[PDB]
């Protein structure tokens, strides 16, 4: 009972596994090991004499970064073909990985994800996480989906995405992936969380005021979302939420499933103790509208629902005086088929506190995930690049050659036009 | 009469002797930059 299955695909897959699966490592108590020195059901398994092994899929067509943790100290943590890996990268190349080259390697991640969903008695949802702005992640992540949607129907597939920022790419063909992608997180994906790197760099230059962080920091607040999403189904609290309750009160008409997040305890140790992290102040930092996790600004746009996840020494009485303050401010507004949009959730643990990494000990913690009419635009700038490219054939001869024909690039963006049309149509 | 005895060393017989071979003993000794010693310190252990 209560397991959850975390699916990385794509070289960001793995790398936000790492700090993912850290997490959960801690947070229940494993040495690096596997070895405690049952909240740990949803993450880890019992393996006789103290072992826990992890529940996930690492899935890459490229071996190198699945081997630095097949190198690194948790090759004896990980169970060693829960890392599949290939011979040859995807490439930046949608049609590769979801028609050529991850075709093979789609066998071992589904024979293994069917073993790894047979010892649960009660399964909740698979966590998927992957970046589409490239290869492996673009295409056999979205082929994985067809294959889970259809041998696991009733089955709800979270979905963390990594969409493309706005000026900041490190890749040229990525809008060619990101809209050729979206039909994988539209028809065969219930929760569609829309991240970007730039809104974590912000993040940590004004908040955690690292000045230059990395990708491994940006994997750092990544994994507290995750953390605070399934505080819930671990540990005890005041209100639990279970991750059929996120896709009920926060999820309208069935096409409607892209939510935003914005963890707000965000603070180091030079900051934090100056302060008080309270409630009322951890969540008006919540509803900013410059700590979204997307560079995606909700004053332009109607929030339909929101799903605050207070996580500590959180009283319910606070809780309801938080969620009038910020009802009562213009700023913030609300679409009119929406009297109640709140679904609040106190998890009793604190949170994890972070030694060597960047956050600092914070007695009580907060994250949303809101659904807004604000997320037509993280398809509309990406509308711009992907018309200015088709426009002249651009670089899809590269996608012709594998056998992706030519057809598909204009209902992509025709699938991406009725997705923008769907959005404004709420909002009226 | 004398005889004027052939004075006389052609082109061929005088212009070159045998040089000194050249003094060639040096090959390009590169002292290698010890491999730098890596902790880009991976997640696990980094943060938790
Ligand atoms: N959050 C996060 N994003 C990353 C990380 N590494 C790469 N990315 C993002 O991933 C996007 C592109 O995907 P890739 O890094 O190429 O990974 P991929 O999906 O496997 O694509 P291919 O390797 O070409 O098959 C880039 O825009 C990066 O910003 C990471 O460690 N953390
Ligand atoms: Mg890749």
């Amino acid at each position: 009972m209560r397991e959850v299955i975390s699916i990385h695909v794509g070289q960001a897959g793995i790398q936000i596994g790492n700090a993912c699966w850290e997490l959960f490592c801690l947070e229940h108590g494993i040495q690096p090991d596997g070895q405690m020195p049952d909240a740990f059901n949803t993450f880890f398994s019992e393996t006789g004499a103290g072992k826990h092994v992890p529940r996930c899929v690492f899935l890459d067509l490229e071996p190198t970064v699945v081997d630095e943790v097949r190198t690194g100290t948790y090759r004896h943590l990980f169970h060693p073909e829960q890392l599949i890996s290939g011979k040859e990268d995807a490439a930046n190349n949608f049609a590769r990985g979801h028609y050529t080259i991850g075709k093979e390697i789609v066998d071992l991640s589904l024979d293994r994800i069917r073993k790894l969903a047979d010892n649960c008695t009660g399964l909740q949802g698979f966590l998927m996480f992957n970046a589409v702005g490239g290869g492996t992640g673009s295409g056999l992540g979205c082929l994985l989906l067809e294959r889970l949607s259809v041998d696991y129907g009733k089955k709800s597939k979270l979905n963390f995405c990594s969409w493309p920022s706005p000026q900041v790419s490190t890749a040229v063909v990525e809008p060619y992936n990101s809209v050729l992608s979206t039909h994988s997180l539209l028809e065969h994906t219930d929760v569609a969380v829309m991240l970007d790197n730039e809104a974590i760099y912000d993040i940590c230059r004004r908040n955690l005021d690292i000045e230059r962080p990395t990708y491994t920091n940006l994997n750092r607040l990544i994994a507290q979302v995750i953390s605070s999403l399934t505080a819930s189904l671990r540990f005890d609290g005041a209100l639990n939420v279970d991750v059929t309750e996120f896709q009920t009160n926060l999820v309208p008409y069935p096409r409607i499933h892209f939510m935003l997040s914005s963890y707000a305890p965000i603070i180091s140790a030079e900051k934090a103790y100056h302060e008080q992290l309270s409630v009322a102040e951890i969540t008006n930092s919540a509803f900013e509208p410059a700590s979204m996790m997307a560079k995606c600004d909700p004053r332009h746009g109607k929030y339909m629902a929101c799903c605050l996840m207070y996580r500590g020494d959180v009283v319910p009485k606070d809780v309801n005086a938080a969620v009038a303050t910020i009802k009562t401010k213009r700023t913030i507004q609300f679409v009119d088929w929406c009297p109640t949009g709140f679904k609040c959730g106190i998890n009793y643990q604190p949170p994890t506190v972070v030694p060597g990494g960047d956050l600092a000990k914070v007695m009580r913690a907060v994250c949303m995930i809101s659904n807004s009419t604000a997320i037509a635009e993280v398809f509309s700038r990406m509308d711009h690049k992907f018309d200015l490219m088709y426009a002249k054939r651009a670089f899809v001869h590269w996608y012709v050659g594998e056998g992706m024909e030519e057809g598909e690039f204009s209902e992509a963006r025709e699938d991406l036009a009725a997705l923008e049309k769907d959005y404004e149509e709420v909002g009226i | 009469p004398p005889t004027l005895p052939f004075h006389g060393e052609s082109a061929y017989r005088t212009d070159y002797v045998p040089k000194p071979l050249p003094e060639v003993a040096k090959p390009v000794e590169v002292k290698l930059p010890p491999t730098l010693p890596f902790n880009a310190q991976s997640c696990y252990r980094s943060e938790y």
